[PDB]
């Protein structure tokens, strides 16, 4: 929705500063929020801003309730991210 | 949407946004900031050349944003800060505060021409008038629609002054009004007031689609009128000179079309057609001093002897400061000798205006060709009154009753006709006190005389002697009307 | 298709849809939601300027959609939400909360210059400024405001010839900034003056033109030849694009023309002289009569145009003479001024004479009136008259003007058992139809002829028929002021010997 997406957009710098969609594909797909093909397509992207744009869209759709993902930046040592988005979520 | 200011900036800083920039770079930052719709970024993102992506980014952008802040924002982050700095500087030299002359002239010249304005007279200008015209036009560029009546005697020089008043100052065209449309009327038929406005619209018409000009020749008045206003909306501050209006219908149309009009005319009353208060400027007979100036200006020798300044006061007397007939005089005084100047003085009498009729910048060989019309238009009853004014001495202030003697029909009715008569061609000279008196000048006098029935002159003279029975600056007293004999001199010459 | 509310919105919010919008942006979204055809998008998609793509998008759109919904949905998605928000606000101040639309969502969008654009294009003339009839221009505007709600209606601004009706419509649509923009979206002001039977069709040929876009005046066909059923059907079709459009029909003479207006379900202001043309409309007709200028209003009107004010007993009287003869006639009063060039009470009284010994022709002048003198106008008012009524009028000259006089006293000069009420019936038709007569029910049924209405007849009717009517009355005179001439004293019309000897 507008709140969730507005969050993926507001916290765009950090996501598009560090972060990597390859890192989340195995998890998100493990959560069934992603498809093998989805991961494959993203996995096969030359630059990261490409792999990032895709995931954001995917999250805004497939993972509208990216709550699960909100526990992913936790596990990935990128907790300074999942903490910011929980603030937005809050 | 960016305002003129904000759009004038994207345009001024355009030589730069072409040398180093790219709309693909900004699309993500705009879509991300909810500034670009998917299709927007598609449209600007798939473009072969960059001048395409740039022209679409600057077109699409000017519509979408409530302001210019985001543009600067992006220009910064993109290492193109030398750009976002220039634009922020420009927005500030407006937010915090409230060329070649000859080259510029060409624009003025073109404006004058395309509006079919003729060239202004140069060898001699009655500044006063040209000045006062321009002034009263400046006062009105504010107004939504208005009439200016530059009226005067036939050939008194009105049209030349409009040529000059729109040609001297560089403000009237460009500063006060955007464009000029100058159309000569001269309409007498009833189809003329429509034909005029057929050609007015043409002036407005683009250079394109003069080819497509239809058989507009056949289409109602309600439509030519509606058609014109449509085109009128396109042009702002469009001044209209209507050189030579005779029919009040022109004024009427001018007022249905909510036009801004300069108007040269001879008959002043056409203004009663317009309910709106109309301003007026009368082109008087050339004052005695202005006549000198006008003569010198065109190589004419100034007085040297008592009976030489007099030879020249004779021409001025006969011409009564008449621009047009004065000019005809010069074109004839080839010897340029006080002598051949006096030959004409005498000749003009024993032949009326026809003695000096010549090829002149005037459409007319002689002032008699002009006045013809001024006389045809006259009320059938008024055409009569004018015919009997010949008997009276010209250049003499004379009572109403002394006139009641020759004029057909309390005889105030005579006065009413004589007013209509000065109002409608400056044929007569009114003058309220000391006592209600009129006067006929020589130009007009000679004209009427030579024009009428050789009989009606002599009949009016006799019809006067009858009333002579009763029972100079100093107007003629009622104890001494019995003798019009003071002017025996100016009467025996019949 | 939509309607007047949904189309009035696309029109009100038009100053905006021009500054930021593009029909190319919406074509894909509408070929989709089932509102467009692949020629539709072709027609609006290949257009050089945007005002073209916009005028075609708003024309084509008003026909295609069952409602105004996807549009709102669109300006939302297109980052032009400041638009879809304005239009949804407007659609809401109509269904739920009525009334509030004009004060709230329409009033702010006023601008004097806009009116002038709209006035000029609707062929409205400029309003008189040097004097304004307060009362009337006000009451006109009022009764127009009360009706912007109505779907179709007639307003009859009826009065005597030159009585000043047309000028008031110029002012009533030019003073307030609401009538145009707030109450009605556009104006169409057309002068009728139709007498031929082709005139009522020719009128409506121009009405459609007055409607048609600046584009396709080129394509204007030989519409000159096409049935009445089609010009009529052809007009309403375009009318769609015209929400809250008002119609001034300056100078209707024909009731047939009156009709068409009611087949076309139009909203009409109507200036006319003959009031009965309204019987053509079964629709409720509301009326405003332009009376003769009251004695006080005449003063105001004179001063307004540099006319001196009475200074002496027999100077206020010099001026009561003009007002009497003029009987407060805007048009002939104006002709007076344009002629009263000296402006001196003296030359003002000179004319007061010229008027008795030359009728209206003594003061005929070039005036903002299409007419040299009020006689040129009244000509028509008299031609139209029932052949029998033309007769009745023609004999009224004998009667004293500005005198309240009984029906029987009239039965004496007027043509035609024992009850002559037929005289009264003619005299009513006579005031109804150009207002050439006065009427007064009680104390007793009496009529009256004014002076402007009198001098005209005096100078026009057969010099003989005047003298024949004078002799006729004498025979009937034999019989056996505020107070109506009593029946004990009719035998002597001699009270008015003064105003009778002058014949
Ligand atoms: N410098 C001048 N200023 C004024 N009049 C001039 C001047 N030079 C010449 N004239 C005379 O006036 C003629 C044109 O007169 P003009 O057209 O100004 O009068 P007008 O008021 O237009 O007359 P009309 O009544 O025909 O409209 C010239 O060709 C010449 O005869
Ligand atoms: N308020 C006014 N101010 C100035 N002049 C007026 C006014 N009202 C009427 N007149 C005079 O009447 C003339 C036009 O009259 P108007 O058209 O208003 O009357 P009307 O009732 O339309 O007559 P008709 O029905 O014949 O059109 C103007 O030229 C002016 O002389
Ligand atoms: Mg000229
Ligand atoms: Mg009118």
């Amino acid at each position: 929705r507008q709140d969730r997406r507005s969050l993926l957009e507001r916290n765009i710098m950090m996501f598009s500063s560090h972060l990597k969609v390859d890192e989340i594909l195995e998890v998100l797909i493990a959560k069934q929020v992603l498809n093998s093909d989805n991961g494959d397509m993203i996995n096969s992207c030359g630059t990261v801003r490409e792999k990032r744009r895709e995931i954001v869209k995917a999250v805004q759709r497939r993972g509208d309730v990216a709550f699960d993902a909100f526990y992913d930046a936790l596990r990935s040592t990128g907790h300074e991210g999942l903490a910011e988005v929980l603030e937005p979520l809050a | 949407m960016l305002c003129e200011i904000e759009c004038r900036a994207l345009s001024t800083a355009h030589t730069r946004l072409i040398h180093d920039f790219e709309p693909r770079d900004a699309l993500t930052y705009l879509e991300g900031k909810n500034i670009f719709t998917e299709d927007h970024s598609e449209l600007i993102s798939k473009m072969s050349t960059r001048l395409e992506r740039i022209a679409n980014f600057l077109r699409i952008y000017r519509r979408q944003a409530s302001e210019l802040g985001p543009l600067i924002d992006f220009f910064n982050y993109n290492n193109q800060s030398h750009l976002a700095d220039f634009l922020e500087d420009y927005i500030d030299f407006a937010i915090n505060e409230p060329i070649a002359p000859q080259f510029s002239r060409q624009m003025l010249d073109r404006k004058l021409l395309l509006g079919n304005v003729p060239k202004q007279m140069t060898c001699y200008i009655r500044e006063y008038h040209v000045d006062r015209v321009i002034k009263k036009l400046d006062e009105m560029c504010d107004l939504d629609s208005f009439f200016l009546f530059l009226h005067g005697r036939a050939g008194s020089g009105k049209s030349v002054i409009a040529s000059q008043a729109l040609s001297k100052s560089d403000q009237l065209i460009g500063i006060n009004y955007d464009s000029i449309v100058w159309l000569k009327d001269s309409g007498t038929a009833p189809k003329s007031t429509f034909d005029l406005f057929t050609d007015i619209l043409l002036m407005l018409k683009s250079e394109d689609d003069l080819l497509n000009f239809p058989s507009v020749e056949h289409v109602t008045s309600v439509v030519l009128k509606r058609m014109i206003c449509n085109a009128l909306i396109d042009r702002p501050n469009t001044l209209f000179v209507f050189d030579d209006v005779v029919q009040e219908e022109t004024i009427r149309w001018a007022q249905e079309l909510r036009l801004r009009c300069l108007v040269t005319t001879r008959d002043v009353e056409i203004s009663n057609a317009a309910s709106q208060t109309c301003e007026f400027i009368e082109v008087t007979s050339l004052e005695i001093d202005e006549c000198y100036d006008f003569l010198e200006a065109y190589g004419m020798p100034m007085p040297v002897g008592e009976k030489e300044e007099d030879v020249l006061n004779k021409t001025i007397e006969l011409s009564s400061g008449n621009p047009a007939t004065l000019m005809m005089f010069f074109k004839s005084c080839e010897p340029k000798t006080f002598e051949k100047m006096a030959q004409l003085n005498n000749k003009l009498e024993s032949r009326g205006l026809v003695g000096v009729e010549c090829i002149t910048p005037y459409s007319y060989k002689s002032l008699a060709m002009a006045l013809q019309r001024c006389v045809e238009v006259l009320s059938d009853e008024d055409r009569s009154a004018l015919a009997f004014a010949v008997v009276m001495p010209p250049g003499v202030d004379i009572p109403v009753k002394l006139w009641s003697c020759v004029i057909p029909v309390l005889d105030d009715e005579v006065a009413d006709r004589l007013k209509r008569l000065s109002k409608r061609g400056a044929l007569l000279s009114g003058k309220r006190m000391p006592v209600l008196t009129f006067k006929i000048d020589h130009i007009i006098h000679m004209f009427l005389k030579h024009v009428v029935d050789a009989q009606t002159i002599a009949n009016g003279i006799s019809i006067l002697e009858q009333r002579l029975l009763e029972i100079e600056t100093v107007i003629r007293p009622e104890d001494f009307p019995k003798f019009m004999q003071l002017h025996q001199k100016f009467y025996d010459s019949l």
